[PDB]
């Protein structure tokens, strides 16, 4: 059709080719004019003359005052770090040097600089630079410390409210807890003095972070208490955190009737406001997908991470921390749910993209790192099963046999030898104990699995039944223990059943396995017995396969606010 | 004088703004060079150094338009037996003074 | 395909 | 019909209407109790936009309407780079 | 369509005609805006003699060279006094 | 232990003491230097005299403000405090220009 | 033991000889004919004053068991500063 340019659009492309000329004057434009400039210096591909500027905090103090176009500013700003730049460590650098200067200054200078640290903060926090984050909040906090009356004590738990998010996705849980206790310390301060703060989003965090440690016990504890706390006048963005992190310590404490309604309407919460491209959606979106994976309901888990890893793909840039998450989720929801057609290629590329992208980031003793190691390791050793060369079978086999050990030390340095994820990796290693044909050594493994888990999560839950059935292939398929195998297969079907009847479909490998334990025991009537449950399993399967994809699922307005937390909270 | 922005007193020019957008409400006689000049000060409110005052531009005219109108709701429930008459007269007013301030308050 | 989805 | 801009320095940049009506603002500089027009040619007193800067404005209002959804390819405004900056100031406030 | 800039003094008409359209019916276009009589306006396109006849091919500029993106400027001026005074056109500003 | 200086016209005293030494003490050390007797020598912190009966930490130079790189502040008088310089004033950079 | 530090302006800024031996110029100024006021002609008041403070806090600090805060060098001081520095040699 052949539609000019606006004279904005000209004039921005004029004063972007005279920018070296017009650099000091460009930097005294308002702040709508101001990031237009400096994006159309991203657009063509001038970083350099745009890291320039940006590491400089006062000029990203006034283009983060742009909420409209934030997010080409985390597409611009993830740019700048892939680009060579550490854009992230000078600004907060930068920041707490500056931040250091005015202790001895007025409210008034300080409550400037906060503010600046509480959306510098909150930048870096949200495009996953977590360890550039902490050292503006630890900057910022230190200013609230200094006036120690009311007004300022709601900004010390207001830091301390996001000095343990940004120790979270960090991964620095033990200083969590201190972080956690020294918020009480300013909570308790503050609400004593006639000024009661909303704990509703501190303890949001707690959900994830004892969620973290596999402290589902003490983690449901705090979701209960977090949704106690939610009003009608917090922020959506606060409400829809505390609903996330409730969903994922209901799904992991498998109770599932609780859980969508908690995560369904934090999807629809955070479509309708935040939209369907914010990363705040993709990151609903993500964890979304970890109750999909946790009740078998696998076929549209892959298609709720795509979703989510394509709208990280384009806000938050190629190389972030953001992206290498979802890259590794969507890795092991693809592992999931093609276990069964043994073909990982997609999930191998997943799942390698999420290591490329976190050794490049964060260091190589990270947990974070660990988590999206075991992945990786998963598909390497079914790649290294599928294969029929013999010396790519030994290799590969051993190259996940690093990952596992490597993963596993990480994992037990920071949570200890008591904990589920711990206790996860020796399953995945007595897994692959099977696969490298050191049987013997298979055995130990699963019992040091089942048996920390039955001691932490109880005698039955899906975890432990599910784990189980690792140890009941070994004893019965090439190891031959088939009185040994009898009770770990009917122990696994109980509870595979108790929280998701018969039509579980990984009973697949729990019936087909019992058909091979009396195919060497004699006693072929039970053969028929539960061959027919197999074909039961085939038709409770497939007939409740055919349903709308999760997406639409929320629909529109499917409930209200206030609605939600009264239903969860009286149940 | 340039477009730029540049520091200014937000009372001056409210003050000065308060009269005009007092008349544009109750749709009364502004003229064109003070109307043409109450736009530069709509826009030298909204990028302000070193604060843009935009919020406190939009907080103060929220301030004075529910001021406004709970004014004229006071001169309206006095008038009973004829409300009728006496709202829509002072609906047209407002009606007209509310897009009128809208192109005003557009930048 | 025995040990049915790694955890 | 013809809209009579007037500059900071008092310069008139008298353009039709329909050219005029392009910019965001000098639609709503016109809208309102601008209507008071002296015969039919509404004035527009500028009190910030310097004249060098506002025929570069009018000579892009004729450049949009004439090239508006155009068949052929539309030649590049041609915008000095040194009012390349007091135009980008005056192409938001005027919303052109 | 040739665009021009009909200015004088302060004044910057901003109008178009036809390449070969007359001289004497772009005076007619002044001649409703400033209700001056077309003989009383007398066009001094760069200090140049103009007729009150002619045509906009020949007059010195075609459509090209005086396009919407930057038209060339027109001089105008009015007789006073049984006289006609020579055109007074100034720069627009000095830009910084 | 609280770091100080002490101006009287322009002389300037970098000398540590104690947060529990009271005044006394200190005009001793100024008297080491500018060799003057004490009982002349007046000290002013923000033009108010400081008794010899209290000592440092009940004028307000508490050690947790009185810190090497940003010392506090006590005039002296036997107030004509002259300010050392004005530093360059550097542009704002974002202020319009 | 106390050395007479004066400045470009006249200004004199006496601390204790220990202190003043952190830089190295200093000391060569003690050093050789002439515990007493040494010229600084070409450094400022202002910014003598910061190294003064600066001395304080290098010798106080010296293998302190926690951990140092950062020594406050303002912006608008920066660049004279750092020449101070370089010419004391601190």
């Amino acid at each position: 059709e052949w539609i000019p340019e606006t004279l904005y659009n000209t004039a921005i492309s004029a004063v972007v080719d005279n920018y070296i000329r017009s650099r000091r004057d460009i930097r005294s434009l308002p702040e709508n004019i101001q990031f237009d400039v400096y994006y159309k210096l991203y657009q063509q591909g001038r970083l350099c003359q745009l890291g320039s500027e940006f590491c400089e905090l006062e000029v990203f103090a006034k283009v983060l005052r742009a909420l409209d176009k934030r997010h080409l500013l985390h597409h611009c700003f993830q740019a700048l770090m892939d680009h060579g730049v550490k854009v992230a460590s000078v600004l907060a650098y930068s920041f707490s040097r500056r931040c250091s200067y005015i202790a001895e200054s007025d409210a008034a200078v300080k409550e400037k600089a906060i503010q600046v640290g509480f959306v510098l903060g909150g930048f870096l926090s949200d495009a996953g630079w977590y360890s550039d984050a902490e050292k503006v909040f630890l900057s910022c906090l230190q200013l609230c410390t200094l006036h120690d009356e009311m007004l300022h004590w709601f900004r010390a738990v207001e830091c301390c409210v996001r000095l343990l998010h940004v120790r979270n996705g960090n991964c620095k849980y033990h200083l969590g807890e201190e972080t956690f206790k020294l918020a009480q310390t300013y909570m308790d301060k503050l609400s004593k003095h006639g000024q009661q703060a909303n704990k509703a989003a501190l303890y949001g965090e707690l959900c994830a972070l004892l969620f973290a440690k596999s402290h589902y016990d003490e983690a449901y504890k705090w979701c209960i208490e977090a949704m106690k706390e939610i009003t009608a006048g917090l922020p959506v963005k606060v409400v829809v955190d505390v609903l996330r992190q409730a969903s994922k310590a209901c799904v992991v404490k498998r109770e599932f009737k609780k859980a969508e309604q908690l995560i369904k309407h934090a999807v629809y919460l955070a479509r309708d406001h935040f939209g369907s491209k914010h990363p705040k959606y993709s990151d609903t979106l993500l964890d979304y997908g970890f109750y999909l994976l946790n009740v078998d309901n696998i076929c549209q888990s892959v298609a709720i991470y795509q979703a989510a890893l394509d709208i990280r793909q384009s806000v938050f840039g190629g190389k972030n921390i953001h992206v290498a998450t979802a890259h590794e989720d969507l890795a092991y929801s693809s592992y999931v749910h093609q276990y069964s057609s043994g073909k990982f290629d997609n999930a191998l590329f997943h799942a390698e993209r999420a290591i490329g992208i976190i050794t490049h980031i964060l260091p190589e003793d990270h947990l974070l790192l660990a988590s999206s190691k075991r992945v990786k390791a998963l598909i390497l050793e079914e790649i290294a099963i599928d294969c029929h060369n013999k010396e790519t079978e030994q290799r590969l086999l051993q190259e996940a046999h690093d990952l596992h050990l490597s993963s596993l030390q990480l994992a037990k340095k920071a949570f200890g030898e008591f904990n589920v994820q711990t206790a996860k990796h020796y399953g995945n290693l007595g897994r692959l104990y099977q696969s490298m044909r050191k049987f013997k050594e298979a055995e130990e493994m699963h019992i040091k699995a089942i048996q920390i888990k039955e001691q932490l999560l109880g005698q039955e839950d899906y975890e432990v039944a599910l784990s189980v059935g690792h140890l009941a292939s070994l004893y019965n398929y090439d190891m031959n223990q088939y009185e040994n195998a009898e009770k770990l297969y009917l122990r696994s079907i109980a509870i595979g059943k108790k929280l998701f009847g018969e039509g579980y479909s990984g009973l697949e490998y729990d019936y087909r396995g019992l058909i091979k334990l009396y195919n060497s025991i004699g006693n072929y009537e039970k053969v028929f017995e539960y061959h027919n449950v197999l074909s039961n399993w085939n038709r409770l399967r497939d007939r409740q396969y055919s349903v709308t994809d999760a997406l639409e699922d929320v629909s529109t307005s499917p409930q209200s606010t206030e609605e939600v937390v009264q239903s969860f909270l009286i149940s | 004088t340039s477009l730029k922005p540049r520091v200014v007193d937000f009372d001056e020019t409210w003050n000065k703004l308060l009269t005009t957008i007092k008349a544009v409400v109750m749709l009364e006689y502004v003229e064109r060079a003070t109307w043409n000049d109450r736009f530069s000060d709509i826009y030298a409110l909204c990028v302000a150094y070193p604060e843009p005052l935009g919020e406190r531009l939009y907080t103060e005219t929220k301030i004075f338009l529910e001021n406004h109108v709970r004014h004229l709701h006071k001169r309206v429930l006095e008038s009973e037996e004829q409300v009728l008459v006496m709202y829509h007269r002072y609906w047209e007013e407002y009606s007209k003074g509310a897009d009128y301030m809208d192109c005003l308050y557009r930048y | 395909q025995k040990r049915a989805s790694g955890q | 019909m013809y809209v009579k801009l007037i500059s900071s320095d008092g310069h008139e940049f008298i353009v039709k209407r329909e050219h005029a009506l392009t910019s965001g603002t000098i639609k709503a500089m016109l809208s309102g109790p601008g209507q008071f027009a002296e015969n039919e040619t509404n004035e527009v007193n500028f009190r910030e936009i310097p004249s060098h800067v506002l025929s570069k404005v009018c000579m892009y209002f004729t450049y949009k309407v004439r090239y508006t959804n155009s068949s052929t390819e539309i030649p590049e405004f041609p915008i000095a780079p040194e009012i390349a900056l007091e135009l980008l100031m005056a192409a938001n406030f005027l919303d052109c | 369509d040739v665009f021009l800039m009909i200015r004088r003094h302060k004044t910057t008409i901003f109008t178009d005609a036809k390449e070969s359209s007359t001289v004497f019916e772009l005076k007619r276009i002044v001649e409703g805006i400033l209700k001056r009589p077309p003989d009383e306006q007398r066009l001094y396109k760069d200090d140049q003699l103009l007729d009150d006849g002619k045509t906009l091919g020949e007059c010195g500029f075609t459509s090209q060279t005086a396009r919407p993106q930057a038209p060339a400027t027109v001089g105008l001026a009015f007789r006073a006094d049984d006289t006609f005074e020579a055109l007074c056109i100034e720069p627009f500003s000095s830009p910084p």
